[PDB]
């Protein structure tokens, strides 16, 4: 068991590492366009939240799916 | 559990051959031939076109606009039939994967591009064609020196690496893409039926678009490689 | 078996780590263009969804293939 | 225990490495837009903090959730 | 065999991690130019396709050539 | 511990590696906007430092928190 | 070899991982300039191909050179 | 001692890997704004060195602190 | 040797992984400016080759030096 | 010695991997501004080499120091 458990902790740690890299940079890159569009036109804020939350929804989903597989690996190990 | 490299093999001439891939290639060929004979019967210049004429006209005008833009129809008229058949033959060979041919798991028909022999047959034929066309236009020895010189003569080792990379890229991009779909359908078939259909329909629906995009990439990049082999 | 099980969990963790990095950043970078495009032309929104869902469909095809291969490694290990 | 504890330390190290990569770059990319907006329009500062703290809140959530899972791995190890 | 099998799964997981990163970000970066071009010229959607699918074909080679070699490593291992 | 100490050193090394990647790129990306604001109009230099030190405060904080958890792992190891 | 073969598979996997990251992003970044130039000026395609295929030539050489050194490691291992 | 020493060399190597990734990209990204300011306004060179060396001082501090902790790990190992 | 040779293959694989990432992205980012310059200023293609091959020469020097040290590690191992 | 030797080769391999990523991307990102400056201001070729070689000097110093510490790890190992 100890070798499988260490593989699960390293494997789970990779999943959440790539999750936060993907989400933090994906959200920063998406929100950079929102902040830039509201700098260009103050009123645009109400229309720009639709393209933004579509983007953030896709980016978060990759975080949440990685969070779910990390939780599977460490709490309910597949092998 | 899973299997991937296996084929319904036979020996035909001391050479070893696959029954699958070959029958799938034959079915794609026969479908394209039948569709072409339907055009040869029904094609009208005077009267309004049918759907099969509109299909081959859309592909022919598209590939002609590419040949004319890249190298010119006056210089390279033989590239237009080749680009059209590469597109249509890959397109049908890929789209035959949409059929419900899986069963308890095996398939009655693999998509032919999931076999390395199929993609090498297309890529190595195209490679011999644009080099032969490039020689007929750049000279027997003049061509080989232009392959080395490229656009910047100091990059000659990189230019040689590009000429080696082209047939390998054509082969392994098409293979790796359709072979991936062939692996995904067998691991999706590890689900029980009450749920198997949902990932299966999601994958097969996007594999129609991906199968068309593949056919288009191979046809476009073929026209560009002819334009590079026939420049100056 | 425990050596192969640890390799399956570390290998599967790498697959979803690179999956979420590729998808989260690819979707953020494509969504940055959607937000910036709807900033420039409000009436272009409905047209801009065709370029966007072609782009996101290609990025999500790579995520779905990685998700399939991680599931293969941990539930149905190839070796 | 010693194999599982070493795997927990490497696993927790990965989680905090990917957290800081995602957050440091995500905040840099979000803040680049804020600085560029206040460059173009000084009177925009007040409004730009809504798009900015929405973006930074999403990026800092990914850091804090990774920080929470690292703490779980090394102080309260799942196996 | 078991040490080689773990090396095949970790080595195969690396190939697919770097493939998904390279291609998912490469397609987001390529599709960002398609969405921005159509945003500048709505009617130019067809024109960009050719440059777009030339670019996607070059980017997706890095994914699918990697997938061929990962599959070789895990289904038909070089050792 | 020989094994736990090796995992603590590799885990602490990951934390400071991802820390410096996140910090150095976050600071460079934020400072690229500061330099480009003073390039477009130098009269803005006094106002741009609030957006810049808000950005750098968030980016540095992620570095300092990683530096604190690396110090915990190597000097005061959680096991 | 059991350990040398595992080191060859992990080493060869690294070579192809970094290969596809470099290649997929390098081609997406180069093709973004092609797609944007043909968006702005439809007749520019023919002149832009020359810079594009010089750039793609360098980027595709990097990955393919790696693909050759990965093949050396896994088929004809240096030890 | 050999297990702890191997962990110190791998952990120390990670610290300097992440330092050079962070610093080399952070300095390239900051210097891209310096070169682009001096292109567009030639007289600005002297004033842009204040934003530039503020940026580069933050980026190089992350490199030098990582270099100090790598030196600690390999020459003065915490265990 | 099984341990030293595996360490040489993993170490040499890391050197060529980081080599191709730095090369492919450095060449893509450099050639993006070449393609963009030949787009905006169609007469510029002669003057742009000096900045381009200065940049590509610096980027390819890192790749070739990494290739030389990978070759040292696997054919002529330092230890 | 052999476990320390594997750690020295993996550690030295990490240092030169992260070195070439920092160098190749830092040089490409700096050189993108040089090539773009000579595109716009055709007489700016000269003045630009000072900001460019300041930027490249900072980026290449991180590469040379990583090359020096890799040489220390593999030829004159700190343990
Ligand atoms: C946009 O969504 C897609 N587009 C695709 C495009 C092409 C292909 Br071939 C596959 C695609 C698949 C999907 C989703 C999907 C929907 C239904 C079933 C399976 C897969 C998805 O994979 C998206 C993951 N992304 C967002 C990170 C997903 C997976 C797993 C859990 C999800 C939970 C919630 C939402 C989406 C979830
Ligand atoms: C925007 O939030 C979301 N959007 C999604 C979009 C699609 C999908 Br399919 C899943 C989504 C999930 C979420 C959150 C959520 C909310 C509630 C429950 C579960 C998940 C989230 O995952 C966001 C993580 N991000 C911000 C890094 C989250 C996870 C864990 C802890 C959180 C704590 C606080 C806040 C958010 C927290
Ligand atoms: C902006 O700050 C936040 N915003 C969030 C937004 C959403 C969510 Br869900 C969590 C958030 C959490 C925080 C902080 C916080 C404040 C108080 C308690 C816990 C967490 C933070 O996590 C910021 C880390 N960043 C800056 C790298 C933090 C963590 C640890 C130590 C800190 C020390 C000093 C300052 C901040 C510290
Ligand atoms: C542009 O090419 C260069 N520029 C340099 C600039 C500076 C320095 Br100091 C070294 C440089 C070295 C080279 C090549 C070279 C040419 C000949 C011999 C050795 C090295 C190269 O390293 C390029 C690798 N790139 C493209 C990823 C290469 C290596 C290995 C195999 C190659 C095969 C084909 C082509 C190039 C090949
Ligand atoms: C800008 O500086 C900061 N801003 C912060 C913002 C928020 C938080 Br919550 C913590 C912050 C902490 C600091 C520094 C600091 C100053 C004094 C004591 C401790 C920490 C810093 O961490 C910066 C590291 N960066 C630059 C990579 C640092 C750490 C270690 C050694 C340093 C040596 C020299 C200079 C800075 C040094
Ligand atoms: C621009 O070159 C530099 N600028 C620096 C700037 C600051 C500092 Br402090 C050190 C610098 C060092 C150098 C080179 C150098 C020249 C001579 C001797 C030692 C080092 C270099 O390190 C460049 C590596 N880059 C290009 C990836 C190098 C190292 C090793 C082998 C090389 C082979 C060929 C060419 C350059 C070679
Ligand atoms: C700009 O230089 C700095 N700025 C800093 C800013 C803040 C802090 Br807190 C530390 C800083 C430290 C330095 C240098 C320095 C100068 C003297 C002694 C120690 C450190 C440096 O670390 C730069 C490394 N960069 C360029 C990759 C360096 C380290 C090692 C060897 C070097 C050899 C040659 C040149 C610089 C060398």
């Amino acid at each position: 068991d100890p070798t499988i458990a260490a593989g699960a902790l390293i494997g789970g740690g990779l999943i959440m590492a790539g999750g936060a890299i993907g989400a933090g940079i994906g959200d920063g890159v998406a929100g950079n366009a929102l902040i830039s569009g509201v700098a260009r036109q103050p009123e645009a804020q109400g229309r720009l939240f639709t393209p933004f939350f579509i983007t953030v929804g896709l980016v978060e989903a990759a975080y949440f799916i990685n969070l779910a597989f990390m939780a599977l690996f460490v709490f309910a190990t597949p092998v | 559990q899973i299997e991937v490299g296996e084929h319904h093999t036979a020996t035909w001439l001391g050479m070893t051959v696959n029954t699958d891939t070959v029958l799938s290639t034959a079915i794609a060929g026969l479908i394209v031939i039948a569709l072409a004979f339907y055009l040869r019967a029904k094609v009208t210049s005077t009267d309004v076109p049918g759907g099969v004429q509109l299909f081959f006209e859309a592909i022919t005008i598209q590939m002609r606009n590419q040949v004319e833009s890249a190298i010119g129809m006056r210089i390279a008229p033989f590239v237009l039939p080749l680009a059209v058949t590469i597109f249509v033959f890959i397109l049908i060979s890929n789209w035959l994967a949409v059929l419900p041919v899986q069963y308890t798991t095996t398939e009655l028909l693999k998509s032919a591009a999931a076999d390395i022999n199929y993609v090498l047959a297309l890529a190595l034929f195209v490679f011999v064609c644009y080099h032969t066309a490039g020689i007929w236009r750049r000279g027997i020895v003049g061509h080989p020196i232009k392959l080395l010189k490229g656009h910047v003569t100091l990059l000659a080792p990189i230019n040689l690496v590009e000429e080696v990379a082209k047939p390998i890229s054509l082969s392994l991009r098409l293979f790796g893409n359709i072979f991936a779909g062939g692996i995904l359908v067998a691991l999706i078939a590890l689900f029980p039926p009450y749920i198997m259909w949902a990932p299966n329909a999601i994958w097969k629906a996007f594999d129609l678009f991906v199968g068309a995009i593949q056919a288009f990439i191979f046809a476009l990049l073929t026209i560009l490689y002819f334009s590079q082999a026939m420049e100056l």
